[PDB]
């Protein structure tokens, strides 16, 4: 029997085993003679013995693995089967091109309120399984997509929205806002990342509320998780935000000139990282050499299939006015964007009278003139609050701060603007669909997956912890709760407990001795250090089994790395290292008590709007903390749908299938793990409709017209088969271990036979006709 | 894969991969615990700064150079010489790389065996060589034959070889130079009054032992100037801003080489040694030993050697002979240069002592 | 050509004969040292003009080996060291003016979108001589795996076609050549292996190098010593010096006389930055820490096997 062999390039080859001993397994290719290697017994995986079947739910295959599951997907890539059932999670494929027909509103007329299994796999058969549990149970459904970045979990979650506001009604008066208001908040929140270009740093939950008559009421859409350090530093093939640079790339000259901005490279916050625009062939002739900085001279636009910086300007002041957003208040809304890249134009020094104090450069007055235009407050009194510490007796006195306590005061200041700007946007967005009187929800989660990049920091930390805990959650879901429901279905299963991921809850977060509780007690500390809270780790945790230092690790990255330069966190997707260099910055959000007394003064009416004695530096990384667990119980409180989209390809491009890249997001995504606790007692479990397609082609055409769950219980009688190997369901048939295999070769062996005992069921049929009915 | 030269060095620990440019790393040895009471308890004080952090926290510890005279102090303190070299500077896993380490050419048994063993057990290289830090100085020179002159802090030595044969009977070894030079300078400068007392403050005059030191053409003719008001006085500039004149000591101190008098040890000077070695050996060969005198380490680097050192063996040596005294540039790094040739070179790679053998046979064999 | 481009190469042409005239001696305050002799000032002063350099900096780059403690140290080198590496400067101007030459000609026909094409390959063929060196042997060295290449594409894939046009023929084996390969190229046992190492020796010898061939092969077929021949010339060399080598094509015997100064062209850091920071723009357009010596056949051996 040939076997799946791991190949370099196609992540698994078709191979036999010629010869066998521990750690010996000499593997030969397939139709490939002569490349004969070794391989490990936790590297090899056996293969089905039809290479030409494909099968809808990935649970009616008789040897499931990890290489089973990729070779059914790469079959229904080739096939254009994208969206499939692999058992109660929906794994979707992107194929980066339309597809004919499977978004067709005759499809959607179709699917409404047909049974699961019944028709094939789609992602509006989701959207209605989770439709008709609001009638059952009577609880609020949240929607989850997971995936890497620009796996289409944007796209996807557009398709699952315009099928909820057309199958089960109408609902909204003007559908197409929820649709087209997406890309307006992407402007706000996406960046360039080294996996993507364009890849969203905010993690948006929409929640579509509806009432008691079932019936769409409004929605809100909200925000968790931005990265707020990448407004003060970006990694070197990185950009900041995508709104900057279609303000300086985008904006006319009578709205430039007006706003005093020049080139992203004059900008302390633009001038980190990537200042490249987006652009095409026709678009890099249209963007004004005045915009075009020596760095984008040099080495030109960056290319992508979608992003134009010039051309999504356009559709972001077109989004504007859709959303009923005034030209008049979108200059206001350019004055804060701009008044936070003059704020890092300020530059300190040390002086004195106070003898240790902080002053400004001679650079910054020039800079604090035109800052103090665009954020409305006076020039001396904001000078005087960037700089001290004020604190009263009740008189008010003022104690001026340190220098780099400056410059972790201004950092923060723009930290703050960005995250009241940030819900504002969402509020004027809120404001066109508001909701009246709700019971029911569906919510939908777009937040991305474990993406790991060479270099990880702070933000790669956030995202791991963030996939951590809800990976946490979809073992508690997914598989606690399913597990429930073979025992609710008269199944009965032996319960399989699962491997926990608790101890790493208890190690990031741990109360005390955790890392988030040993980061945010380095920023209260007088003169914080990255040696010293990198020792501090180890001192505090010397023993623990997540827990890894750079020269114990073997990859040779990471063996260039100092014992102070960083250390490994062992997660459920990997063993992935973070640097400790600026965490402790990173970590610093410090609200001031003197600029909370200026930033609410404003002399601006748009910033009194936007802004509309604990706890020293309030702490960001339990900031997020609590933000982050107030998402948790949102998620405990609902009932969640899986849906998991994969990404075929780095190019981006249709029929192109790499298979160790699409490996890898099966192995960083908990796929292998629930299909190997979820096999049990009964690994191959196949519904009514797919035992009719599998076996017709064995059977005559005059007998094939019987439906399938008479024919699959006609089968069943017929052969006479066993109840405790093979259990008869309501809609699927459960086989014990090895016993598909051998139902397979009942149906490949004597035809005659098998046709005579169709033929005595039959009879038992007609002599059963009358005592079912009363 | 690359092998890694690492030469101890009892200054002044060198180290770096095989060729071809410098050494990665270069630190002063010295370990040092906390002397004082830490007040600010922070903590996260370590319990033994190695350099070069502990010559950035000179005052707060007590620094001990860990190789004295030649015999290393306890091997718990040279084993974290070692992991701080590897893992700290390097950033290398000895599991990766043969190592090659350096000796010196006459130390009791069994200071090479304990290291070897000790580094083969703790560290786990997969093969090691020692090599006597003199024969690769003479790789470094590109001669191969001579008298070579290995002088660094705290063991100089005298190592005769000629082409490409070492004579056993003639191998001297010294204990006269370098920590001897830094307490006898140490020593004449309490003579003007710069207290200079303490383990730590030991650094500094290390320092002025670099820099403001010189040498004599002849002693007694430069003590006939130093009696003369002519500025033999170099004005050094301390770090809590004290200013030190030192004249007469100043050519004092080095002339110590050539008149160990002055310390007051019984064996008798570089000069008399060269000679002493050399008519210890065979009548022919003495014609090449002459002129292929070669200087090495970093405390032959005080300015009137080698033209003193040439002026005196002239003056004992045999009439009408050639003397050539051959001092490049860069004798601090001349062993860590010729460490790099020889394990670089194919089929030496056949004269390191590999794992599997040595599990095997143990400190056997290596001597 | 521009005529007054013309007058640029003539300069480069003449830089490198009165390269040549630059002798060395010993010296020093170093002691050890290398400096110039006397005859060679007025020659480095026409030297330097062509080149488009300072006297006194290229006159402490020819004699140092430049390192740096990151100061940046100058250390004298040896006298042999010296003339080894005026000669390797000469061979590195040379090596770029003809790399600048074919690249002239090569703009005067560009290619753009290009799919299919058509080499065509101008080599000699087995050329020996009475007295035979490194040069000679490079040139069968490099005929032998031309020769290999014929015996895989004129007999392998001719015996290939007979049995694809019906033909069927019973398949006959070709005598290797191989063997010649793994000694003359063979890794860590090879020739160019053992040619390569004697220059990173201090002290190089050709009676060394001779030996080591015979102590590290003293076996095989295709090598023999110069009493073992038969051919009367090779009767009055002695065996240090030269050895005989079996070929497809003969055996020819080949002098060790200076093969190992033949396989010096190390490149020094300190001339690297002169070179490359030169005053004249010519020179610039031409050159538009590991290793040591760098390897000269093992230079060839990488375009050999990249051909």
């Amino acid at each position: 029997k040939p076997v799946w062999a791991p190949h370099p390039t196609d992540g698994f080859q078709v191979g036999n085993i010629v010869d066998i001993g521990p750690d010996s397994l000499t593997i030969e290719p397939l139709n490939q003679k002569g490349k004969t290697f070794l391989a490990l017994i936790n590297q090899v995986f056996p293969a089905e013995e039809d290479s030409k079947k494909d099968v809808e739910d990935n649970c009616s295959l008789m040897y499931l693995n990890e290489a089973t599951l990729l070779h059914n997907i790469k079959v229904r890539y080739s096939k254009d089967r994208i969206y499939t059932y692999v058992a109660n999670i929906l794994i979707a494929v992107n194929p980066y091109f339309d597809i004919p027909k499977i978004y067709s509103s005759e499809t959607i007329k179709s699917y409404q309120g047909k049974s699961l299994g019944t028709m094939p796999p789609h992602v509006f058969a989701i959207a209605d399984k989770a439709f008709r549990d609001m009638k059952v149970l009577k609880l609020s459904q949240s929607i989850i997509v997971s995936g890497e970045s620009g796996a289409g979990k944007t796209e996807n979650t557009k398709f699952v929205l315009r099928y909820l506001t057309e199958s089960y009604g109408t609902g909204q008066d003007i559908d197409d806002r929820i649709v087209e208001a997406n890309p307006l908040l992407e402007a706000f929140g996406n960046a360039k990342t080294v996996r993507n270009n364009n890849s969203s740093r905010f993690g948006k939950f929409v929640e579509i509320h509806f009432n008691e008559k079932s019936s769409v009421v409004g929605g809100f859409v909200s925000h968790y998780l931005l990265e707020k350090s990448r407004i003060c530093v970006q990694g070197k093939e990185e950009r900041n935000y995508h709104i900057f640079y279609r303000l300086c790339a985008g904006a006319s000259e009578d709205i430039r000139e007006r706003l005093h901005l020049s080139s992203p490279d004059n900008f302390r916050y633009l001038n980190r990282g990537c200042t490249r625009y987006f652009a095409n062939k026709e678009t890099d002739k249209q963007i004004l050499q005045n915009r075009k900085s020596p760095e984008y001279l040099k080495a030109g636009s960056l290319k992508d299939p979608l992003l134009d910086d010039h051309g999504d300007f356009i559709r972001m002041c077109t989004a504007m006015k859709k959303i009923g957003l005034d030209d008049e208040e979108k200059l206001d809304l350019f004055r804060v964007v701009a008044g936070v890249l003059h704020l890092g134009n300020i530059d300190f020094e040390e002086a004195g009278s106070t003898s240790g104090g902080c002053n400004l450069k001679n650079k910054s007055t020039q800079a604090l003139e035109y800052c103090a235009e665009l954020l409305g407050l006076d020039q001396d009194d904001l000078r005087v609050s960037l700089t001290t510490r004020v604190m009263l007796t009740t008189t008010v006195i003022k104690v001026p701060l340190k220098v780099e306590q400056a410059n972790n005061a201004r950092d923060a200041l723009a930290k703050t603007v960005y995250s009241h700007l940030f819900d504002h946007v969402v509020n004027r967005v809120n404001q066109c669909f508001p909701f009246e009187t709700s019971s029911y929800f569906i919510g939908v989660l777009d937040i991305a997956g474990f993406e790991y990049f060479e270099h990880n920091s702070f933000e790669q930390f956030c995202i791991n912890y963030c996939n951590e805990k809800l990976q946490q959650f979809f073992n508690e879901r997914i598989l606690k709760e399913e597990q429930e429901l073979y025992q609710k279905e008269g199944l009965g299963v032996n319960e399989v407990h699962y491997v926990d991921n608790q101890d790493c809850i208890d190690l990031i977060e741990a109360r005390l001795v955790g890392i988030l509780d040993i980061l945010d007690e380095e920023n209260r500390l007088p003169q914080p250090s990255d040696q010293h809270f990198t020792s501090a780790v180890h001192q505090k945790h010397k023993d623990h089994f997540r827990l890894s230092i750079p020269r114990k690790s073997k990859l040779a990255i990471h063996r260039n790395i100092r014992d102070d330069e960083g250390f490994i966190i062992r997660h459920f997707a990997g063993a992935v290292c973070y640097e400790t260099t600026q965490f402790v910055e990173k970590n610093n959000d410090a609200l001031h008590m003197s600029l909370e007394s200026l930033i609410c003064e404003s002399r601006d009416k748009f910033i009194r709007e936007l802004f509309e004695g604990k706890l020293s530096f309030i702490s960001v990384g339990n900031k997020f903390k609590t933000q982050l667990n107030l998402l948790l119980d949102k998620l405990r409180s609902t009932g969640a749908s899986f849906i998991r989209c994969i990404k075929p390809n780095l190019k981006m491009t249709s029929h192109h299938f790499e298979g160790a890249q699409i490996l890898s997001q099966l192995q960083c995504s908990g796929m292998v793990s629930v299909l190997d606790l979820m096999q049990g007692g009964f690994p191959s479990r196949a519904s009514f409709h797919e035992l009719y397609n599998m076996y017709k082609k064995y059977m005559p055409d005059k007998l094939a017209r019987l439906d399938p769950r008479l024919f699959c219980k006609a089968l069943f009688k017929a052969l006479g088969l066993n109840e405790i190997d093979y259990k008869f369901g309501l809609t699927k048939v459960f086989f014990r271990p090895g016993k598909f295999a051998e139902f397979d070769q009942i149906m490949k062996s004597d035809p005659d036979h098998l046709a005579e005992l169709v033929k005595r069921v039959n009879h038992w049929l007609i002599c059963s006709r009358w005592k079912k009915v009363q | 894969t690359t092998a890694l030269v690492c030469d101890n060095g009892s200054g002044l620990v060198k180290a770096g991969f095989a060729g071809d440019d410098a050494p990665r790393a270069v630190f002063p040895s010295i370990v040092g615990r906390p002397r004082h009471q830490g007040v600010m308890v922070g903590m996260g004080q370590k319990d033994s700064y190695v350099g070069d952090e502990a010559q950035s926290k000179r005052g707060i510890l007590t620094l001990k150079y860990p190789i004295e005279h030649g015999i290393i102090t306890n091997w718990d303190d040279m084993e974290k010489i070692w992991h701080h070299t590897f893992y700290n500077e390097l950033r290398v896993a000895p599991e990766e790389h043969p190592t090659l380490l350096t000796e010196a050419p006459l130390n009791p048994k069994a200071n090479r065996e304990k290291m070897t063993q000790i580094m083969f057990e703790t560290f786990n290289v997969p093969a090691m060589y020692v090599a006597i830090q003199a024969v690769l100085s003479l790789y470094a020179s590109g001669r191969t034959t001579g008298i070579v002159l290995d002088s660094g802090d705290g063991v100089t030595h005298n190592v005769p070889i000629y082409e490409g044969y070492a004579l056993p009977h003639a191998i001297m070894r010294l204990d006269l130079a370098g920590r001897d030079l830094t307490d006898y300078l140490m020593k004449i400068l309490t003579e003007r009054g710069y207290s200079f007392v303490t383990t730590a403050e030991r650094e500094i005059v290390r320092d002025i032992k670099e820099k403001l030191c010189y040498v004599a053409l002849d002693f007694e003719n430069e003590m006939a100037t130093a009696a003369s008001s002519s500025s033999l006085e170099k004005s050094y500039e301390l770090p809590d801003g004290q200013v030190i004149t030192i004249g007469n000591e100043r050519f004092r101190c080095p002339e110590t080489l050539f008149q160990p008098s002055f310390i007051g040890m019984e064996s008798a000077g570089i000069h008399e040694t060269t000679y002493n070695s050399i008519m210890k050996c065979d009548i022919d060969i003495r014609k090449d030993l002459y002129a292929n005198n070669v200087m090495s380490g970093g405390t032959t680097m005080y300015p009137g050697i080698a033209d003193r050192m040439q002026k005196e063996i002239t003056a004992l040596a045999p009439s009408t002979m050639k003397i050539k005294i051959i001092a490049p540039p860069e004798r601090k790094y001349s062993v860590w240069i010729g460490g790099s040739i020889l394990a670089s070179l194919s089929t030496f790679q056949q004269m390191w002592i590999t794992k599997q053998e040595y599990d095997e046979a143990g400190p056997s064999i290596v001597h």
